[PDB]
């Protein structure tokens, strides 16, 4: 049709409809929202309260055997009162389709851990952990993974600086790696490429 | 293959270390050969086909013990399948052009940028703020040679991402290394290290 | 040799308006299947996955 | 603002006072004649363009006035513990220092900073310090605002002191004069003595004085031997030997090619006892709060130990007693 | 041995540096009358079971703060 | 009788029609214990009833696993299980229930 | 005498080997060169701990075995013998006896390392 | 809503188990690292960065610190932090700017 | 479509032949002769390893390697104070400052890459209108001191002076492709 | 030498590049898909590029498809030499790597 225009189906996007409404009314006491992206990409937002219920049922389930966690990741927004969103996307090789959860918490609501349902989140729990301050619940070994080992601070979040507070030298003094304050001799630039102009007039919030 | 395949010192250096089962592999997240060489059929090649790989035609290999030497075959295999598929590019290989044209995407051709008012806007601002993505989110997966490389990308409508999450299949990999390496010793250890396929700048990011 | 690169499909000199060939204008944001803000027959994501083929070019290795 | 040559940089000092300037931020050369080999420590005191190496020979004058060219301080701690063929006590403690002052002052620069010793005397038993003594008078002639520090035994990882003494184990047992007592030594910290060269590159009331950069505490010399012994659990077996008979054991040890374990001057030093303050202004003057030997003795002697006292702590050994002469 | 009791908590909070040696009496409250804090009671339970070779729940130590407390405590 | 199934850590079961007449028998009478109303038992009764069926229909272990569409017989026996597990735990977690709590104005809207 | 000098001499270019290697290289010595290797990070543990062996039946086994050749190594000049039906038969006695060992050791799994 | 302790008195108990081991382990690691410190020193240490945070009135911010403080104390039990990493909480690299109004005209602004 | 690397073939294949010739390979260790064999094979072959100081590796026209700032032909140079080369770095290793020169024209005063800091790109020669700053194919500009790796305006001149036939010629043979 | 148990230590090569990428365009931060892993840099960044794609609602022309797919396999051919050929190397066979480096 037109060349440089991704080619849409609609087939996948009724079928993931339907099964959104078949999760949604099979879980009612904790699916909060449904969506299916124009990209045709199933999307459950429950309530913190049934990441562990969900999981469970979409992995287990014969209509919905999501057993692959494909990934564990977080998503800080820092306006909205639950800063960060804790997004689960899960494959289902028996159907060979994929799904996403999502969930919220603050830095004061930790969540369950589903170490217990998939085991793949043993690690990657430990990350959001590590880089924006997420705990969570009856984890076999929460610790810090990625960042420094004496590291303080939960680097991802967007009110972390980008370079940090310290920086690592060696002290001919102490013969030791001393941590300092950084000093950088050009500091970053960070360059207001934002245009006055609207681009999508699909996304115009009210005003 | 020659060397190593019938090698009974590779055998037995190999074989039977760090076995895994298709149940534990898909909860713990393996991806790409490690869960083919448990028996699983899976490839996202072939299963949610990406560019052209549909047009092409190449065999999965499967493994039947889910061990270093399987996973040893499957990769070797692999490379023959590669092989498969690369003459098949080289015979299709279609003409045209590189690039959408599209110049609110990609850039115009510099032959064009010192000739026309549009291009060179268009180069300019390319070059200088980036092309605005529509807002949204995406997670894409691909068969990547060490197994699923997935991005999760989340756009807010600005020219410059607003989250990208990237899922190293190395990252689920080098989680199971304790599930595997019960019951083996340290040089089994090192022989499994090797199998996994690990290269620790996907693993960090 | 020296190349002479061909042209994309929309380097035509007419019918060429981009609000015709515009993509990222034609995203549309997520249809919202259930919100809390606002018999049937059991489903699947999709129809289950085909059963694979044993090869024909070398089944067994 | 500052620019400052460290005409001794390449040594135990050196690099203490290099690193401290770094740290100041103060551009800082280094006037070396080692190899190029020797001079890597330093490589990594300073950020991109802060320090300059340039290679110099006491000979060529040429060389001193291109080191001291566009220097506001000059920091001299040029020196040596034995008489090399070439270089003896007199050229290393007057002439050099000399060249160096008469340069600085032709080339202008604001700060002359001596280094010398807190037993350079005159009238001293020791050739290395009545050398100095006459250093610094020259020193003052030819630059008569240069300050002057005299710092007692200083004391570090890279020390002729602690380590010194630590290495009398090779010899089974130690031999002193008078058996360590009558004699009193006021070891100073090798950190303490930077920060107070470093503190005098600036402080206003500095200019044409001299100081004496004195650790907190006295000791006789057998007790801090004893101490030595104790933090490296080495079997002190200390034994009398007259002044004599050590100065001869000094000049065998003394006929090396290379670096000499000890020395006749080296001995004669050792066993001079340090002179009291008396009015001289010290380091907290300059705002150094002198460390004691019993903090950073650790640091200095946990690798003469052998493995079964590798990992014993600080509070396992008796601290000295110190004199109050 | 209530009075051998008695001895050894006296020795050990005087062998403790933070107090006062005249003002420590068997009857001062440690965080009323020789003004010790909360974590400086703790180290003192940690030393008492130094001395003799005894444990201490958080729950029953947090009460002892007195040494007549601590050596009814220890009467067990 | 199969020699292997071709996933390493599964066995083969010598008896999967009877196995899977129990387990699906099974999960029926557990979900005999849902509220009446509740969506995941009537569906999931949906579900087994049909698989309950084709065991019944077909005795040949090939055709039955091409009209389960599940894999190999071992794979449906594991997911037979796997769902009487999960109704246990659903007959605790109780979800049918109404929503135990909204979100905030707009935890949801995206873009920001 | 012609054994002791070679073995004398032997020893002695060893040792001038160390003596060269130790006192002609420039030495730089402290603390943090000293310390012991273990891939860039501190050791958690002394080296001294106890390292469990497990071919500790097999060790003793070896000792047997060992002992079993000290028996055997005899035999060129056995073989010089007159009673050569009674040299071949203990020959054939003990060899038979050694292997019967070791085959029972196999079945009851003793050649198995310890897990 | 509660992280762990219910309220300021049951997270108290649980800062003073955390100070509880914090001043068990000091000993042991100087011992094992072969700092160049004392015990005293280490326990001065730790004393200091718990009275750090005494101004904090939360139970879950009390909670989310002893998390933090009970990781810290794993990571030093065990030999994963190194010397150089447990020797950052002395600061024996800094020169102390000063409060003093005159001189931070002199230096700076 | 899949195919099994390694499934089971058999296990009653008894014949005494082919029992003997098991026997055979284990006893007489035939795979690793084999082995051998093919080690012995490439012992005799031309060994792939080049003189490389007197004999380089093939480039291409697009190798991307140290850069340069280029001239007209009449001498002057090229660059216009863009700074879109500065605004595309991915890696901010561009630097520039520029004043309106004496002439009226728009010229850079200062132009400093960070070589230390720099990917090695090409964004920079891609996203410059004229042509002016391009990566040379020079792969051997290693250096003893961190500040030599530092490059200024002047030095990228000299680079592009020095290098000015080949940058040419390989802009020549490439830019139909860009 | 039998091992108990295992604790992988990461982060020493975590250089923090997610939150790089944030303040950078989707050009400037393609080549951080190269870096990622070094071994299928192709691969990498023709899953990135396929993300934008996805995001941006565009299709690269037929001619670009079949080049990143020819790419990605050739990219596919050297992450499985590099693999089998390092660990054939930490097993102690070292030569196949010597062979196969040259391809
Ligand atoms: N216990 C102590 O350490 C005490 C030291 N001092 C004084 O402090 C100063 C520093 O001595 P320190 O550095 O501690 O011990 P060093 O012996 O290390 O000082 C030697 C310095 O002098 C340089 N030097 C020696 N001879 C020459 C020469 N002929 N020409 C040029 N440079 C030369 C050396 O350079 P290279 O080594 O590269 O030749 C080195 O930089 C000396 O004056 C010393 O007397 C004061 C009190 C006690
Ligand atoms: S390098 Fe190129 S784009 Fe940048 S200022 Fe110079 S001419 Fe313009
Ligand atoms: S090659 Fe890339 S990283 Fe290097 S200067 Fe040019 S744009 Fe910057």
């Amino acid at each position: 049709k037109r060349p440089t225009v991704r080619p849409r189906s609609d087939v996948t996007h009724k079928q993931l409809s339907a099964f959104g409404e078949y999760v949604a009314e099979i879980l009612p006491k904790y699916v909060q929202q449904v969506q299916v992206s124009c990209l045709d990409e199933l999307e459950i937002c429950i309530h913190p309260d049934g990441v562990i219920p969900t999981l469970t049922f979409l992995r287990d389930h014969t209509n919905a055997q999501f057993k692959s966690l494909a990934d564990l990741t977080a998503v800080d927004v820092p306006t909205r009162q639950n800063r960060f969103e804790i997004v689960y996307n899960l494959l289902s090789l028996r159907f060979n389709s994929r799904i996403r959860v999502k969930t919220y918490a603050d830095e004061l609501t930790p969540i369950d851990s589903i170490v217990s349902v998939h085991i793949a989140a043993n690690w990657y729990e430990r990350e959001v952990w590590d880089m924006f301050g997420v705990f969570f619940f009856n984890h076999p070994d929460l610790r810090r993974i990625l960042t420094d080992y004496g590291f303080e601070g939960h680097p991802f979040r967007k009110d972390f600086p980008l370079t940090g507070y310290v920086e690592l030298r060696y002290d001919d003094e102490v013969k030791r790696v001393v941590a300092e304050p950084v000093e950088l001799a050009q500091e970053f630039r960070k360059f207001d490429l934002n245009s006055p102009w609207e681009a999508f007039p699909a996304y115009r919030q009210p005003p | 293959e020659e060397m190593l395949t019938n090698n009974r010192i590779w055998r037995n250096r190999t074989v039977d270390i760090g076995v895994v089962t298709a149940e534990d592999a898909l909860n713990y997240g393996f991806s790409g050969v490690m869960l083919r060489g448990s028996g699983i059929q899976w490839d996202l090649r072939k299963t949610q086909p990406y560019d052209v790989y549909d047009q092409v035609e190449f065999d999965v290999p499967i493994g039947s013990r889910g061990d270093c030497y399987d996973r040893y075959l499957c990769r070797v295999e692999e490379m023959r399948q590669s092989l498969r598929i690369i003459e098949q590019c080289l015979n299709k290989m279609p003409p045209g052009e590189i690039k959408v044209d599209d110049a609110k995407v990609s850039p115009p051709k510099r032959a064009e940028m010192k000739t026309s008012m549009e291009s060179l806007i268009h180069h300019f601002k390319l070059y200088t703020e980036g092309y605005q993505v529509p807002p949204g989110a995406t997670y894409t997966a691909i068969e990547a040679p060490k197994g699923e490389f997935g991005v999760y990308l989340v756009s807010d409508g600005s020219s410059r991402p607003y989250r990208c999450k990237i899922k190293a299949p190395g990252f689920a990999h080098l989680a199971g290394l304790d599930k595997m390496s019960k019951g083996h010793m340290l040089a089994d250890v090192v022989a499994i290290i090797g199998t996994q396929d690990i290269v620790f700048g996907e693993i960090d990011r | 040799p020296p190349p002479k690169l061909p042209v994309g499909p929309s380097h035509k000199l007419s019918n060429n308006y981009y609000c015709t060939r515009d993509g990222r204008r034609e995203v549309v944001p997520p249809s919202i299947i259930m919100s809390s803000q606002k018999e049937k027959k059991a489903v699947t994501p999709a129809p289950p996955m085909k059963r694979w083929e044993l090869s024909k070019d070398q089944p067994y290795l | 603002g500052v620019v400052a040559t460290v005409f001794g940089a390449t040594g135990f000092l050196g690099r203490y006072v290099v690193n401290h300037l770094g740290r100041m931020g103060s551009q800082v050369i280094i006037p070396y004649r080692c190899d190029v080999y020797d001079i890597m420590h330093l490589r990594l005191m300073g950020d991109l363009g802060q320090l300059t190496f340039l290679e110099w020979d006491a000979r060529d004058k040429d060389s001193i006035r291109k080191a001291v060219q566009h220097s506001n301080v000059v920091i001299n701690l040029i020196g040596r513990e034995w008489e090399t063929r070439n270089f003896d006590f007199e050229d290393v403690f007057v002439n050099i220092p000399r060249a160096i002052a008469q340069a600085s002052k032709e080339a202008g620069v604001e700060r002359f900073i001596h280094v010398s010793h807190l037993n350079a005397s005159m009238k001293s038993s020791s050739k290395s310090l009545r050398s100095k003594a006459v250093g610094e008078k020259e020193v003052r002639s030819v630059f008569p605002e240069a300050i002057i520090i005299r710092p007692s035994d200083i004391f570090g990882r890279e020390d002729r002191f602690l380590n010194h003494f630590a290495n009398y184990r090779w010899f089974l047992a130690v031999p002193l004069v008078s058996l360590g007592f009558k004699t009193v030594k006021q070891p100073v910290y090798v950190a303490d003595v930077s920060k107070g060269i470093v503190n005098a590159t600036k402080d206003p009331d500095a200019v044409g004085k001299t100081f004496a950069f004195t650790g907190p505490n006295r000791y006789l010399l057998f007790h801090l031997v004893k101490y030595i012994f104790g933090m490296t659990h080495r079997t002190f077996i200390p034994y009398p030997l007259p002044l004599f008979v050590y100065s001869w054991i000094g000049k065998l040890f003394g006929l090396s090619p290379f670096e000499p374990w000890t020395t006749k001057d080296k001995v004669e030093r050792i066993h001079i006892s340090d002179v009291m303050p008396t009015d001289l202004p010290g380091l907290e003057d300059l705002g150094v709060q002198p460390t004691p030997l019993e903090l950073k003795s650790i640091e200095v002697l946990r690798r003469h130990r052998t493995y079964r006292w590798l990992s014993s702590e600080i509070e396992e050994t008796k601290p000295a007693k110190t004199v109050n002469y | 041995t209530l009075d051998g009791i008695k001895d050894r908590v006296l020795y050990v909070l005087k062998l403790y540096d933070k107090i006062d040696p005249e003002k420590l009496s068997v009857n001062s409250h440690f965080m009323k009358d020789l003004g010790l804090d909360s974590l400086d009671q703790v180290e003192i339970i940690m030393a008492m079971e130094d001395e003799f070779g005894f444990e201490i729940p958080d729950i029953d130590a947090e009460k002892l703060m007195c040494p007549q407390e601590i050596v009814d405590y220890i009467a067990d | 009788l199969k020699k292997t199934t071709g996933l390493v850590g599964l066995a083969v079961c010598d008896t999967p029609h009877e196995r899977l007449t129990i387990l699906y028998t099974k999960t029926l009478d557990i979900l005999k214990h849902f509220p009446k109303h509740a969506a995941y038992r009537k569906y999931t009764e949906q579900i087994t009833n049909e698989k309950l069926d084709m065991v019944k229909a077909e005795p040949d272990v090939k055709k039955l696993e091409a009209l389960l569409q599940g894999g190999e017989v071992e794979e449906v026996i594991l997911q037979a299980e796997k769902e009487l597990s999960l109704a246990r735990k659903m007959l605790k977690w109780k979800p049918w229930e109404p929503l135990v709590e909204e979100p905030p104005a707009n935890q949801w809207k995206w873009p920001i | 005498m012609n054994l002791y000098t070679v073995i004398f001499i032997n020893i002695l270019l060893s040792l001038t080997l160390i003596l060269v290697a130790f006192w002609l290289p420039q030495m730089n010595l402290y603390s943090e060169k000293a310390n012991p290797y273990e891939c860039g990070f501190d050791p958690t543990s002394s080296a001294r701990l106890p390292f469990s062996m497990k071919f500790f039946l097999v060790a003793i086994t070896f000792l047997l075995f060992d002992l079993e050749i000290a028996l055997l190594l005899p035999l060129p000049w056995a073989i010089q013998t007159i009673k050569t039906s009674t040299m071949m038969i203990m020959a054939f006695i003990l060899v038979t006896i050694l292997s019967l060992g070791l085959a029972y050791e196999w079945t009851q799994k003793g050649l198995e390392w310890t897990e | 809503k509660p992280i762990f302790s219910r309220d300021l008195n049951e997270a108290k108990r649980r800062v003073r188990e955390l100070y509880r081991a914090w001043y068990r382990e000091v000993p042991n690691t100087v011992h094992l690292m072969q700092l160049d410190i004392t015990v005293k020193q280490g326990r001065d240490k730790v004393r200091e960065m718990f009275m750090k945070n005494a101004h904090v009135t939360d139970p879950r911010v009390v909670d989310l610190l002893v998390i933090k403080g009970k990781m810290e104390l794993q990571e030093t039990i065990k030999v994963w932090k190194q010397r150089t990493h447990v020797m950052r909480f002395f600061h024996e690299t800094e020169t102390p700017r000063p409060k003093d109004f005159l001189s931070k005209f002199y230096m700076g602004h | 479509t899949y195919k099994y690397v390694n499934k089971k073939e058999q296990e009653s294949e008894v014949d005494m032949k082919s029992a003997t010739d098991n026997a055979a390979r284990i006893l007489m260790w035939t795979e690793l002769i084999r082995g051998l064999g093919m080690t012995l094979s490439y012992l005799f072959r031309e060994p792939a390893t080049i003189n490389y100081p007197f004999e380089k590796g093939p480039l291409s026209p697009r190798f991307r390697g140290e850069h340069a700032l280029r001239r007209y032909p009449s001498g002057e140079e090229r660059c216009i104070a863009c700074k879109l080369c500065e605004a595309i770095c991915p890696a901010q290793a561009i630097t520039i400052e520029a004043e309106p020169r004496a002439d009226g024209s728009r010229r850079t005063t200062r132009y400093d890459i960070d070589m230390t800091k720099c990917i090695y790109c090409g964004f920079c020669q891609e996203a410059c209108p004229v042509d002016a700053i391009v990566e040379g194919p020079n792969f051997e500009f290693s250096t003893e001191t961190h500040e030599e790796l530092l490059y200024n305006k002047e030095k990228l001149l000299n680079n592009g002076d020095k290098w000015e036939a080949e940058i040419a010629a390989n802009i020549q043979a490439d830019y139909l492709y860009r | 030498e039998m091992v108990r148990k295992c604790d992988p230590h990461i982060g020493l090569l975590h250089r923090g590049t997610e939150k790089l990428i944030e303040y950078k365009t989707y050009l400037q931060a393609l080549p951080y898909f190269d870096r990622l892993d070094y071994v299928s840099m192709m691969c990498n960044e023709q899953a990135y590029s396929i993300a934008v794609e996805k995001l941006l609602n565009i299709q690269p022309p037929p001619r670009a498809q079949w080049i990143r797919v020819l790419f990605g396999e050739i990219t596919r051919i050297l992450n499985h030499i590099m693999a089998v050929t390092t660990h054939a190397l930490d097993i102690g066979a070292m030569t196949p790597f010597f062979w196969m480096f040259e391809e």
